[PDB]
């Protein structure tokens, strides 16, 4: 940051170093000093460039299981077909909603 | 005998011998040598001097 | 905050606006020179690693 | 400057990709696999 | 008993890769045109 | 002759080793680093002469 | 039937224990969970339906 | 009347360097090495042309 006006903050009350910053770039007693260079700055034969920086972390896990089991006894399943449902459809629905539910809960 | 391919360790410090197994998979290896890079050259100068 | 301004062109020359930004490439032989700015690589004397800015 | 950086050879940080550098690896993948040789 | 403790896995697959970086607008914000000598005089 | 009764008995053995990276990776003072030159080479080309 | 997947946390989000590390559980939700910026939550309280 | 408003061009300037070992771990890891370093300065330049203005 820059000062402005001499004795910045003598007119800021707030106690809260971080806010009366902020107050005194508001009231333009400070400006954010961010600006480009005057290009004698890194023409000078010595000079100090900013340096980038970067850095690749990474996050890992495993895969995990989920598993549901019905099983309709014959009787049940003929029942099925007499009560007007397809019985072997029936099932892979019950099982694959069943886990499709759990999947969204999970979610 | 037609049957070892037999190397002269050019540089042996006493005497010996070794016999070594080497399948026609490198995978049966016993040892590896598994390059990654190989000879990159690097080229500059220095900029003072100019000399390479 | 919040803050209000204007970006406006109406041809040619009349281009308005609080800070213009203006970039200067001119003198720069560019590859996609709509990239605004130059690379430069040197690569060290001593270590022989390169550096790029 | 950013380097490479290198492992601590702790077969451990190697397996987990692991480096002192700038770049965490995936994994050191495949270099194949050997199966033990059935007797006669 | 051969069980998923027993398999040894050779790499995790990396999927997706996320660069966390500024959406960066200012076209919109300054009217601007390029400059071609080092010095810019704008007339009012 | 004392060193080579060491190596055959298996005492202090013979071996050859590549360099750590996080060595060879930053030679010639990179990074802030120091007194940590490369190893080099070259040659000379001498004369001899004689007289009938 | 089986299914399987792994459900894990995206890059950035770290616990408030290691901090900075270069190997992240993406699972882990005993330290993972609450600290990710690609979500934020608010509770709601409100009175309640009589039965 | 005509008044004139003007300013120098001023500089901005980045540098990273990325040793060979680097470059040759990120390519391996799948990373565009060459073009990562590029994307790398090029983009906290332009961060930081943002912030400026």
């Amino acid at each position: 940051y820059k000062v402005l006006e001499d004795t910045p903050f003598a007119t800021i009350e707030e106690s809260d170093l971080e806010l009366a910053l902020q107050i005194a770039i508001v009231l333009l007693k400070v400006r954010l000093f961010s600006d480009a260079a005057s290009t004698s700055k890194f023409e000078s034969s010595d000079s100090e460039i900013a340096d980038a920086r970067f850095q690749i972390n990474k996050w890992q896990t495993a895969v995990k299981s989920r598993k549901l089991k019905t099983g309709i006894t014959v009787e049940l399943a003929q029942d099925l077909e007499a009560n007007g449902f397809d019985a072997p459809n029936f099932l892979e629905d019950l099982l694959a909603t069943e886990m499709a539910d759990e999947i969204n809960k999970d979610i | 005998g037609g049957k070892y391919r037999v190397y002269i360790d050019q540089y042996a410090k006493q005497d010996y011998f070794t016999v070594g197994y080497k399948g026609p998979n490198e995978m049966d290896a016993g040892i590896y040598y598994a390059p990654y890079v190989a000879l990159t050259p690097l080229r500059g100068s220095d900029p003072k001097n100019f000399q390479p | 905050y919040v803050i209000v301004g204007v970006v406006e062109n109406i041809g040619e020359k009349e281009i308005v606006g609080s800070i213009f930004y203006a970039p200067y490439t001119e003198g720069l032989d560019l590859d996609d020179p709509e990239h605004v700015g130059a690379f430069k690589v040197v690569v060290d004397p001593e270590s022989l690693q390169p550096s790029i800015g | 400057a950013e380097i490479g950086g290198d492992h601590g050879y702790n077969a451990t940080n190697i397996a987990a990709g692991q480096t002192s550098g700038a770049v965490t690896q995936i994994g050191p993948a495949v270099m194949g696999m050997v199966r033990r040789a059935i007797p006669n | 008993s051969t069980t998923t403790n027993s398999n040894s896995i050779g790499r995790p697959n990396l999927v997706a890769l996320t660069r966390a970086t500024t959406k960066l607008i200012y076209s919109d914000i300054v009217a601007t045109q390029r400059t071609n000598q080092p010095v810019a005089a704008f007339y009012g | 002759a004392e060193i080579k009764k060491q190596m055959e008995a298996g005492a202090l053995v013979e071996i050859a080793e590549g360099m750590a990276t996080s060595i060879a990776e930053l030679q010639e003072g990179f990074n802030g680093s120091t007194d940590n030159p490369w190893n080099e080479m070259g040659f000379r080309i001498d004369k001899q002469v004689i007289e009938a | 039937l089986l299914v399987r997947y792994a459900l894990s946390a995206n890059p950035y989000t770290v616990a408030k224990d290691e901090k900075e590390a270069r190997i992240i559980d993406g699972g882990d939700m005993d330290k993972m969970a609450g600290r990710s910026d690609l979500s934020v939550l608010l509770g709601v309280k409100l009175p309640k339906i009589i039965i």
